């Protein structure tokens, strides 16, 4: 669950991957199975609804059974998990998850060439904003993270609902494309995190479940300001918590390779700089030419 | 009468020291009040205008020796009290120029005072250059602490080659040096103590 | 001036820090430095130094003690004064005698933090329970403070047995007050 | 008189103090700062020697600690001195230039402090004559008036409040109270009064009464 | 001393003064040149030179009448509840100009009730100024009384306040 | 029994305590005793880290726990300022979901909630008991019985012979407190479309009476209790802490503000950024805003400071735009629309108390808007006679209406 010790467990339950893959919240249908499944394990809506810290102690300390007897029937049953948690004296416990989801919040959102170059230096700096959070002498940093991530994660949410809603992932027998050209939050989609965040969420929604084969995913924002796509290229999923000879063995990312042929053999200007090989920047006039070229190349 | 100038100036040295007081070191003396001081002035030379007519009467003329003992008082007094006034303004003005030197635009500096601060700048480098050369005179009071100390560089600059070694001084990038050889980049305000 | 405007006629925490840690302890050494490069400070003894054995307690400054722990090179001896049954007692004479001062180290508050900070494992007492033992003293020590300030006057004034620490924090104001009293009455004569 | 390091470190840390909390300008300890200077540059020669050549790491780690903190104390009671000149500099000259004082600034300062005094003088004379005094009739241009309204001379406050510790010698005028103890006696002339400082205590007395003790090494300043 | 912005400004006040003798040249002194100053006429002259005149004449040229700050009023102002009288109303350098006068008139009356207040006054100056702050989540008396404390209260309760604050900062810093 | 263990509980909670190395809510007492401040500020966040069941208790029967929170502070506090005080008051911070005013109901019937609103009316200060001296009429009897504001107290009735009610009340020898009503409204953004505002009465002791002034948004942490006025009851809420919207740092930014060399000019354009052309009216807007120097003399004629200008042009010129925008800018403004308020909404009007039956006087906009401005539209369609008064409340600044069984004056400064 996402921050469940820092938000309302309403919350905690709606802006998941996992509980929204299994649910597919994104639709009405989805919500108003949440409101039963809340419901049917007797904890009110007004009552989930409040704060973590504030919330009656009761259920607090009930949770554990709640969820094993009322999470089979819903297929949850995988939410369960054994995890670290640390606690400093009168101070709330935080988990390992929210941890990490908080220092990369910090890292993501916290706070022509010149414009490239301000965006890098931005980033090198937020690196140590984020340096500076993992000590216990600087809680302030930790709480302004949680907050960040809160609010990434709903601009996030917003943008996945609005994809998945309009139908704008087409389907091809070798990948699947997403481009985006237009929204509110487009301007956060320019650092790699928060894409890759984005293409996470997407791959476990209907690329991982819901009876779907496993394909590679190209993602892509435009950015007007220096018209370019921060293409990237995300690796397939088997189901989460699904123990098998085939899960076993790991799905290989294959766009490194065909990235480069097709780089080679065209000229966009496309700039294969970043550590992870998945990401790139084509420039706008050059996209639809390098997608067919790609599509071309069957080496996926 | 004859003083009111002269504390209007003394009112413009008081809320200049109360400014110097609340910050630090962004304090930047006021424009040198000129026009006022030059208002004293002529002030000063009316009242020996008027001292050397009163000289005048009693030496040629009918001027009484209690008349004569009395406007010659007031008028000696009103100097007084217009030279301290003037002296305690230059006092104070000077007081901050020194503070500045020993710490480390011109246009609120009188030429005079421009004169000033070099000199005290070059008898600063006197001092420091005799049998006090073991000990950096110009160094900082706050009391020696833990050797080493993690510093953050808060601007962009090259590979300024200080005495004690070469610092490539990337922006956002942390060093762990001795608090010593990091002491006087930090007091210019290319490195940050966190 | 040469002097900046807070340093004149009074010190600053940072140098009664300094003060402080040139004092004496007691430490624990974790290496042999006796014989079968050495120490030759200047300001300070160095033949101790020179001479330590493991787990055998010696006598270094307190400043050269921190240094040692810094590395994890010796173990602090938390001083007598500290230890909880001390406090208690301390604690006990002061609710006792609601005119005199107790009679605490002239450092027992700089120590205290001083120790509490960097060695927070050397002692053999619960330290919430030393924090709040020390967090007690100090606030009848403000109580008694707060009592003794209005009998200032302009021949003299005792205070036996107070904190370095208090005597810094209540310089300006008492000396300020009873210079101004002073005057007036010199003044009147 | 020379007995150990240890000890001149002991003496400037008191004459540092002293100097610090105490309102006039003290004597200038001129054999203590002599050996002082030297041994700090002998010793930094000493380390340079060492360090030119893991166990030693940390034996040089804590010398130029070591150094740094006396170098900051030597540095903080220098600055504290000039203050002072800088504060008392038309009275130390009417000092000076007074034959029937036995007090001489060569005998209150060093070389250097003697210097910073004249230059000092100099440059704010040149500065105020330059600025006020020259357009003053000849009866109110002496920068340095003792028949005006107001002293043009700031002489040393002599009745100026400070905490002192009475540590005892290291005595005609130790003699033992009621309560079985040794204490000094004191006499404030104002107030006709007579105080008794008993050992190991803490006052607030006039600077004046105890100058001598002070002198004497008798109390020490906080 | 002589360079003191605070002890310059509280020579220029006005204090009420008589002249008792027949002095011409003097118009510009009471309001208007080239008029000679008759006897026996009250006027308002700045302390710096009304000292001077009383001290200096047998007879001195002028006879400083009673203030209006140390009238039988104020007095009894002060001997009633000196905490919350306001000091500053009445003058801005109130101590200076009071110590100046017990010491041009020698009066031992003035002493004691002045030092009494001093004392009651730095009694709640002192409770003021060791109240500090503190930001758990991460004053109106005390701006009521701090609008009523002199020049020289002001300075004293500033320093105090700096005092008291870096100790705090040095005990609680991490 | 188990008050005292609860009263050990929150003497525990406050004397152990700490963050890092400060003891928060200690030196807290302290300095709130120091400076004659009776009052204790406690994050509920704090209390629930410390132990889960002292907040649990404390939110289950508010009314019965928090007087033994007063007593423990009490105490805490005299053992901490006197060497071996009335009693303190309680002031909550919180941080919980809150509860749309509208939506309050019988099921928050004495349960802690936090909400918000806009405050539209506060009372003067009235003189509730906290320690009553009673002696009996016949056997002349004392005693004496405590208060406390709570409600999960009256004379008794029967004497500790004496009929019914035979105490009365000593008063020479009884202690009282402030208390103080105050009205909240639902923020007009949450209203349903085509329904109307709704109010709730509110009520506040000690030191947290005069704290806030009608129209300022308020958050207010209290108990929602019901007090006896077919079977029903009025819903009110009793105050624990308010938080309202509304230093040397912005001293300085001010001050380098002020610096800047065209200060005169991004003024003028900060007024109205969205009117074209025009800048006359700005510049003359913006001298309006700041205003004259007040001018007072010895002799009584102390000559008016403030700044008065008049738009009359032709339809289509956002003069209302202009003027609306002036009203939001300024810290103190009331937008009036002349044909829309009469003679009783500008100057003042003399009316009667309903309650009480007296002749009162009642402001204006012009009172209302004391201290500030006053942007009144459509100075033709109003009245000649309100146009006389406004004349006068102008020429004079202090609205004239003294007589009618009352001889109060208003001052109208605007
Ligand atoms: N320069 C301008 N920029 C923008 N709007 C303007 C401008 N001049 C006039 N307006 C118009 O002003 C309108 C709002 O002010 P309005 O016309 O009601 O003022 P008014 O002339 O006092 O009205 P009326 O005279 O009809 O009572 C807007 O709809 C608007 O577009
Ligand atoms: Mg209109
Ligand atoms: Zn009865």
């Amino acid at each position: 669950l996402f921050l469940l010790r820092h938000s309302s467990l309403y919350d905690s339950f709606y802006y998941s991957n996992y509980v929204n893959a299994k649910l597919s919240l994104w639709n009405e249908n989805g919500k108003k199975r949440l409101h039963k499944m809340f419901a049917r394990m007797g904890i009110p809506l007004s009552t989930a609804q409040e704060t973590w810290l504030y919330m009656d102690h009761s259920i607090k300390r009930e949770l554990g059974i709640i969820f094993d007897k009322n999470l089979d029937r819903y297929g949850l049953q995988d939410i369960i998990r054994d995890g670290f948690v640390r606690t400093l004296g009168y101070r709330g416990s935080i988990s390992a998850s929210e941890f990490v989801e908080a220092l990369t919040a910090l890292l993501e959102v916290g706070n022509s060439a010149q414009k490239l170059t301000n965006l890098r230096k931005r980033w090198v700096s937020n690196f140590w904003l984020s340096w500076d959070a993992l000590d216990d002498r600087k809680v302030e940093l930790l709480n302004r993270g949680i907050q960040l991530a809160q609010d990434l994660q709903r601009a996030i949410f917003n943008t996945g609902v609005a994809i998945l809603e309009k139908k704008l992932i087409k389907h091809l027998r070798i990948y699947r494309l997403c481009v985006l050209q237009d929204g509110p939050d487009l301007d956060l989609y320019r650092n790699p995190l928060t894409l890759l965040r984005l293409g996470n969420w997407l791959i476990e929604c209907c690329a991982e479940s819901e009876d779907k084969q496993l394909l590679p995913m190209v993602l892509a924002s435009i950015d007007e300001n220096t018209d370019t796509y921060l293409v990237a290229g995300l690796t397939p999923r088997y189901p989460r918590g699904l123990d098998t000879i085939h899960t076993k063995k790991p799905i290989l990312n294959n766009f490194s390779m065909a990235f480069q042929q097709i780089t080679a053999e065209t000229d966009a200007k496309v700039r294969i700089d970043n550590f992870e090989s998945s990401i790139i920047e084509i420039r706008r006039e050059d996209l639809s030419p390098f997608l067919e070229k790609l599509t071309l190349s069957g080496l996926l | 009468m004859y003083g009111d100038l002269g504390n209007k100036l003394v009112l413009e040295a008081k809320r200049t020291k109360q400014l110097y007081a609340r910050s630090n070191q962004d304090v930047n003396l006021p424009m040198y009040h000129e026009d006022i001081i030059r208002n004293i002035l002529k002030e000063v030379s009316n009242l020996r205008k008027n001292t050397e007519y009163l000289k005048e009467q009693q030496q040629l003329g009918m001027l009484d020796d209690k008349v004569a003992k009395c406007q010659y008082f007031v008028t000696l007094l009103c100097m007084e009290r217009n030279k301290r006034c003037l002296l305690a303004y230059q006092r104070l003005r000077t007081d901050i120029l020194d503070s500045m030197a020993w710490n480390n635009d011109t246009n609120n500096l009188s030429h005079q005072e421009q004169e000033y601060l070099k000199e005290y700048c070059d008898l600063i480098t006197d001092l420091k250059s005799g049998d006090l050369v073991d000990i950096d005179l110009s160094g900082s009071l706050v009391p020696p602490s833990d050797v080493f100390i993690d510093v953050r560089v808060l601007k962009d600059a090259g590979e300024i080659q200080t005495e004690y070694g070469v610092f490539n001084l990337i922006k956002d990038s942390q060093f762990f040096v001795r608090q010593s050889d990091v002491e006087r980049l930090i007091q210019q305000g290319y490195l940050q103590k966190i | 001036m040469s002097l900046p405007a807070h340093l004149q006629q009074t010190f600053s925490p940072e140098e009664i820090q300094f003060i402080v840690e040139n004092e004496p302890i007691k430490i624990f050494p974790r290496i042999t430095t006796r014989q079968k490069t050495r120490w030759q400070l200047i300001t300070t003894d160095d033949k101790a130094l020179n001479n330590m054995v493991a787990m055998r307690s010696t006598e270094v400054v307190l400043w050269i003690a921190l240094l040692l722990k810094q590395q994890s090179k010796c173990s602090i001896v938390a001083p007598q004064w500290l230890t909880t049954k001390e406090l208690d007692r301390k604690i006990q004479y002061e609710k006792t005698h609601p005119d005199r001062f107790s009679e605490l180290p002239w450092n027992w508050l700089v120590l205290a933090r001083i120790l509490f900070n960097k060695a927070k494992d050397d002692f053999h007492d619960p330290i919430h329970e030393l924090r709040g033992k020390i967090q007690d003293l100090r606030e009848i020590r403000q109580i008694k403070v707060l009592k003794g300030l209005k009998y200032l006057n302009e021949s003299h004034l005792q205070l036996d047995n107070l904190s370095l620490l208090e005597i810094n924090e209540l310089r300006p104001f008492i000396t300020e007050i009873m210079d101004k009293l002073r005057e007036i009455h010199t003044a009147s004569l | 008189i020379y007995v150990s390091p240890q000890q001149d470190f002991s003496d400037l840390m008191k004459s540092w103090k002293n100097e610090r909390c105490s309102p006039e300008l003290l004597p200038y300890p001129h054999q203590l700062m002599k050996r002082l200077l030297n041994r700090i540059s002998m010793q930094s020669q000493l380390i340079e020697n060492i360090s030119m050549g893991n166990e030693s790491k940390l034996p040089l780690l804590c010398m130029e600690t070591e150094l740094e903190r006396l170098k900051f104390v030597i540095r903080s009671y220098i600055r504290c001195r000039l203050s002072k000149i800088d504060k008392f500099s038309l009275y130390l000259r009417q000092l000076n230039e007074d034959e029937n004082s036995l007090i001489s600034l060569t005998d209150l300062l060093s070389k250097d402090e003697i210097k910073y005094h004249d230059t000092h003088s100099l440059i704010w004379l040149k500065l105020v004559n330059d600025s006020i005094l020259k357009y003053m009739p000849e009866e109110l241009q002496a920068i340095n008036d003792t028949e005006g309204s107001v002293n043009m001379i700031d002489e040393p406050d002599w009745n100026k409040f400070v905490f002192i510790h009475v540590n005892g010698p290291p005595d005609p005028l130790l003699q033992e109270n009621e309560f079985g103890k040794p204490c000094y006696t004191v006499t404030i002339p104002d107030l006709k009064e007579e105080v008794e400082l008993t050992i190991g205590s803490i006052y607030v007395m006039r600077y004046e009464v105890i100058r001598d003790l002070l002198r004497d090494d008798k109390v020490a300043l906080i | 001393g002589y360079y003191d912005i605070d002890d310059v400004l509280a020579d220029g006040t006005e204090f009420p003064c008589k002249f008792q003798y027949d002095i011409p040249g003097l118009g510009y002194l009471e309001n208007n040149p080239g008029r000679p100053i008759t006897k026996n006429t009250k006027l308002s002259l700045p302390l710096w030179l009304a000292r001077i005149l009383a001290i200096v004449g047998p007879v001195p040229f002028v006879e400083l009448l009673p203030p209006d700050m140390f009238s039988t009023k104020v007095m009894n102002a002060i001997k009633t509840d000196p905490v919350a009288l306001d000091l500053h109303s009445i003058n801005s350098h109130f101590f200076s100009l009071a110590i100046k006068w017990i010491m041009l008139f020698s009066e031992k009356e003035l002493a004691n009730v002045v030092s009494e207040l001093l004392l009651q006054r730095a009694q709640e100056l002192n409770h003021h100024a060791s109240s500090l702050s503190i930001d758990l989540n991460a004053n109106i008396a005390t701006s009521t009384f701090l609008l009523k404390l002199e020049e020289m209260e002001k300075e004293i309760y500033k320093k105090s306040h700096e005092s008291y604050k870096d100790t705090k900062r040095w005990m609680f810093k991490k | 029994d188990d008050n005292t263990e609860i009263i050990k509980s929150f003497k525990n909670f406050i004397l152990e305590f700490r963050l890092d190395s400060q003891f928060i809510y200690r030196d807290q007492l302290r300095n709130n005793i120091l400076v004659k401040n009776y009052s204790l500020t406690v994050n509920m966040e704090h209390l629930i880290g410390y132990n889960e069941d002292i907040y649990k208790k404390l939110s289950d029967e508010p009314s019965d726990i928090i007087p033994l929170f007063e007593t423990a502070i009490t105490q805490v506090a005299k053992r901490i300022s006197i060497l071996s005080l009335p009693t303190f008051q309680l002031i909550l911070n919180s941080n919980a979901n809150q509860i749309p005013l509208r939506d309050l109901d019988s099921e928050h019937v004495s349960k802690i909630v936090r909400l918000s609103g806009i405050i539209i009316s506060t009372s003067v200060l009235s003189s509730r008991a906290t320690y009553l001296s009673i002696m009996c009429r016949n056997c002349r009897h004392t005693t004496s019985i405590t208060i406390n504001n709570f409600n999960s107290v009256s004379l008794p009735r029967s004497c500790l012979n004496c009929g019914p009610d035979p105490y009365i009340i000593i008063h020479e020898s009884s202690k009282f407190i402030d208390q103080q009503f105050l009205k909240l409204q639902e923020i007009p953004e949450l209203v349903p479309v085509g329904e109307m505002p709704r109010n709730l009465t509110m009520t506040c002791d000690r030191y947290l009476t005069n704290k806030v002034i009608p129209g300022t948004r308020v958050t207010i942490v209290g108990i929602y209790s019901i007090y006896n006025s077919v079977a029903i009851r009025t819903p009110y809420i009793k105050i624990l802490g308010i938080q309202s919207d509304v230093t040397e740092e912005e001293e300085e930014e001010f001050l380098q503000l002020s610096r800047n060399p065209k200060l005169y000019e991004i003024l003028t354009n900060s007024i109205a950024p969205s009117i074209f052309g025009n800048e006359d009216i700005k510049k003359a807007i913006v001298c309006l805003l700041m205003g004259g120097s007040k001018k007072i003399l010895p002799d009584g004629m102390r000559l008016r400071g403030d700044i008065n200008v008049l738009l009359l042009g032709d339809p289509g010129t956002a003069k209302s735009q202009l003027l609306k925008f002036v009203e939001k800018v300024s810290p103190i403004a009331v937008y009036t629309s002349g044909k829309g308020s009469s003679a009783a909404g500008l100057t003042a009007s003399v009316q009667r108390d309903p309650m009480t039956r007296e002749f009162y006087l009642e402001g204006g906009a012009m009172v209302l808007a004391d201290g500030g401005v006053v942007c009144i539209d459509e100075f033709d369609k109003m009245r000649d006679e309100d146009r006389v008064a406004i004349h006068e409340a102008m020429e004079q600044q202090t609205i004239s209406i003294a007589k009618a069984g009352i001889t109060t004056v208003l001052n109208s400064r605007t």
